[PDB]
RNA sequence: AGGGGCGUAGUUCAAUUGGUAGAGCACCGGUUUCCAAAACCGGGUGUUGGGAGUUCGAGUCUCUCCGCCCCUGCCA
RNA sequence: GCUUGACUGCGAGCGUGACGGCGCGAGCAGGUGCGAAAGCAGGUCAUAGUGAUCCGGUGGUUCUGAAUGGAAGGGCCAUC
RNA sequence: UGAGCCUUGAUGUGUAGGAUAGGUGGGAGGCUUUGAAGUGUGGACGCCAGUCUGCAUGGAGCCGACCUUGAAAUACCACCCUUUAAUGUUUGAUGUUCUAACGUUGACCCGUAAUCCGGGUUGCGGACAGUGUCUGGUGGGUAGUUUGACUGGGGCGGUCU
RNA sequence: GAUGGGGUUAGCGCAAGCGAAGCUCUUGAUCGAAGCCCCGGUAAACGGCGGCCGUAACUAUAACGGUCCUAAGGUAGCGA
RNA sequence: CCAUAGGUUAAUGAGGCGAACCGGGGGAACUGAAACAUCUAAGUACCCCGAGGAAAAGAAAUCAACCGAGAUUCCCCCAG
């Protein structure tokens, strides 16, 4: 589904307003992307589908850094 | 293409950059290179646009340090004022007969006067002189009962402005020769009563620039 | 994004020079590709321990170059004869394999290359001015003492 | 509301852009031919919506007094 | 002819409405105008010319001001 | 190739006239082998009336200055205004040459007894496409509703203070 | 987010008041595509195919029109 | 090419059921407003996930107001 695998964003539901303030039901949906990053540790392209917010984590913590957090909630790769 | 006297003008002020007061007064003692004495031309650009009618504005001031500019005064008024405008140092007094030697062209003054029963008088000759801007008018004082204050403050230094189409002021506040901190108190106090003037709707900055020039000297801007 | 290159990328600079650029522009290319690492607290520091590392050696060598030179520059004049070259015509010639031993005395090994013979190939009799090169800026000198078998 | 726009002879529409408002067709005349009609002229048609400024002087620029507009816009 | 009473604060007592309300009012206080004064003037001979509340806008105001000093906002007055 | 300013050059005919006489002061000056006037095309523009000055030539002349003219002059200056032209400064708009993101429902290899999927190789495309947030337009495609009362029944007509 | 307006206060002022810097409330210059306005095309696209006046050797009628509305006013064929 | 993906074993664990209570992910309309859009109904009904005997919450970047209080939960007031 529509999640992200760095920072865990979800769709999200709101309200459509208008000039007149009617509500009617919404999504949100991250900006998710499909991404081949590069871990220099075993010189391999892994994919990722992440959030534009996730891609700047990635500059900021390090690649190996992040995966180590995933690796922690468990999954495949 | 120019010549040496133009280009050492140019090389001595460096107008694309502005400058202050105290540096702008300085480089007008020494931009004073004439034959004969000069006089501070000012060169004021205002914001505000006398396109709109109701922007216009007219006005007048009265120098303490003065201009030398020729200030002989014609006067139009009858009875006690005209002995209080002789006794003020008008020139020139009288009403037909002065309004009749303008008639001839006898134009030997400078600045005319006018009570506002002589208007019926300078009214006639609005021909000759409305196009030169002599006409007296009550928005810059020249019209008054007072006849002899308005004599007298003229004479020393007052001086008139009237916004042209451009939106633009080209005042003189006095000689060359004037020391520095005079000419700044005299510009001071212009600027002092273009502020009084200034009109309210006028969404704009009353001064765009201002900047001083002498006859054959370069604008310094001030700041 | 600062990063630290590592080569001559375009115009970015040379190897070793932070420079900030746009965050895709090494997030994608530069690290994939090795021609740079983020220069990031821990691995600048670890750069420019590299760094000073490779330049204390450049000392070193420099140093003991100098030591070298001194060893031998002054005077450490040498005399050693061979073949049966004696005065006037001094016969045969003296070359890196005969030089090296010479100024070397079973010490200072100086290496054929260097024995930088300008004056030809030294045929002639007599006192004789060669400059040895241990290092490329140093300018050594040595005086040599042909004499007869 | 806010920003662009327009109101010249009975017929509409040009302009000038401060100095200087024509043409259109309708009408009456005059030409043209042996004669008619068509054509070609003369000419009678105006305050440039209106009002006031600015001006040496503006139908022209400005302020606008409005009508008629196109775009756009707001919770008594 | 001269003027701004088309005044400000009030108001005994009444009228008419289910009510919201609407209408009339001598007199009082402060300041006016016209009269020499007595006096008259709180719009127009009278009865139609009109729209509640909420919300927002404007001016005024020592009323309020979420720790305190301000301020925002609110209140009151004038008013759209 | 855009739109800006910055500076510079050039541009200012209702007319009278000096006439290619912006705007406003300053201004009696002006003015100058440093090229006096000149003289020769540097002139291009323009009203073809005029204007500025490749540069060479000659060496002190040059010019506020009537009249009308708004009017006194690209004789005099700040420097600006219009017509602008070049010049300096900034965002963008397409086009292209890329690959490295990204795309491949192109080829090939492997996972693999596999027209899925994944990985690899390669080709093509490529900073587009596509997607997210925000935003303008469109939208009975799909919803939630409204669509008054009096009234010789109702509607229609009329009426509502 | 150009510019302008407010709030606050370091400070200066007997205090009236002024007001640095900072923060903050707001004003919205500039940029800005489609769309709309605008310019064309398209009816085996949805659709539309009227009035007025004059005019044939008698009348009549109006081809021959003219005129207005309009975008343009019904052809062939058929028709109580 | 190492590797990696993949593959084969061996150990553990999970699968389902069950009343309500609990936490979380989604989430109406009828109705009320005497209509009806904001609003109300209602984060209710319902669906989904997960857990326990309880769950959840919990040890101040909390309140107070210049005095002070000292985690969370629950009850009565404050208070319609
Ligand atoms: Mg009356
Ligand atoms: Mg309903
Ligand atoms: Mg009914
Ligand atoms: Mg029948
Ligand atoms: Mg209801
Ligand atoms: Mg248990």
């Amino acid at each position: 589904s529509r999640v992200c695998q760095v920072t865990g964003k979800r769709p999200v539901t709101g309200n459509n307003r208008s000039h007149a303030l009617n509500a009617t039901k919404r999504r949100f949906l991250p900006n998710l992307h499909s991404h081949r990053f590069w871990v220099e540790s075993e010189k391999r392209f892994v994919t990722l589908r992440v959030s534009a917010k996730g891609m700047r984590v990635i500059d900021k913590k390090g690649i190996d850094t992040v995966l180590a957090e995933l690796r922690a909630r468990g999954e495949k790769y | 293409k120019l010549t040496k006297r133009m280009r050492v003008i140019r090389e001595k002020v460096d107008a694309t950059k502005q400058y202050d007061i105290n540096e702008a007064i300085a480089l007008l003692k020494e931009l004073a290179t004439a034959k004969f004495v000069e006089s501070v031309d000012v060169a004021v650009n205002l914001g505000i646009d006398a396109r709109k009618s109701d922007q216009n504005v007219r006005g007048a001031t009265v120098l303490p340090h003065g201009t030398g500019r020729s200030v002989r005064v014609a006067v139009f008024t009858q009875g006690a004022n005209a002995e209080a405008a002789k006794a003020a140092g008008a020139e020139l007094v009288g009403m037909e007969d002065l309004a009749d030697q303008i008639k001839k062209g006898e134009m030997n003054f400078d600045v005319v006067i006018a009570s506002p029963d002589a208007m019926r008088v300078v009214g006639q000759l609005g021909q000759v002189l409305g196009p030169r801007g002599l006409m007296p008018n009550p928005k810059v004082g020249t019209v008054t009962p007072n006849v002899a204050e308005a004599v007298k403050n003229a004479k020393a230094g007052q001086v008139r402005y009237r916004n042209d189409k451009n939106g633009i002021i080209h005042t003189t506040i006095g000689k060359v020769d004037f020391d520095a901190d005079k000419l700044k108190e005299n510009l001071e106090a212009l600027l002092v009563a273009l502020k009084k003037a200034k009109p309210t709707q006028a969404k704009g900055v009353y001064i765009k620039k201002v900047s001083i020039s002498t006859t054959m000297g370069a604008g310094v801007a001030v700041d | 994004m600062q990063v630290i290159l590592l080569d001559k990328v375009a115009n970015l600079g040379s190897l070793g020079d932070q420079v900030n650029v746009k965050a895709g522009y090494a997030r994608n290319f530069l690290v994939p590709q090795g021609k740079a690492v983020p220069a990031t607290k821990k691995n600048i520091e670890f750069f420019e321990a590299r760094r000073a590392e490779l330049e204390a050696k450049l000392a070193e060598v420099l140093a003991a170059a100098n030591a070298r030179a001194e060893k031998i520059n002054a005077l450490e004049t040498v005399t050693i004869a061979s073949k049966a070259g004696d005065e006037g015509k001094l016969f045969g010639s003296i070359g890196t394999r005969d030089i090296a031993d010479a100024v070397t005395a079973a010490g200072v090994e100086v290496a054929k290359s260097e024995v930088r013979l300008p004056n030809g190939v030294l045929r002639t009799t007599g006192e004789h001015e060669v400059s040895f090169q241990v290092h490329s800026e140093v300018f050594a000198k040595v005086i040599v003492n042909v004499v007869a078998e």
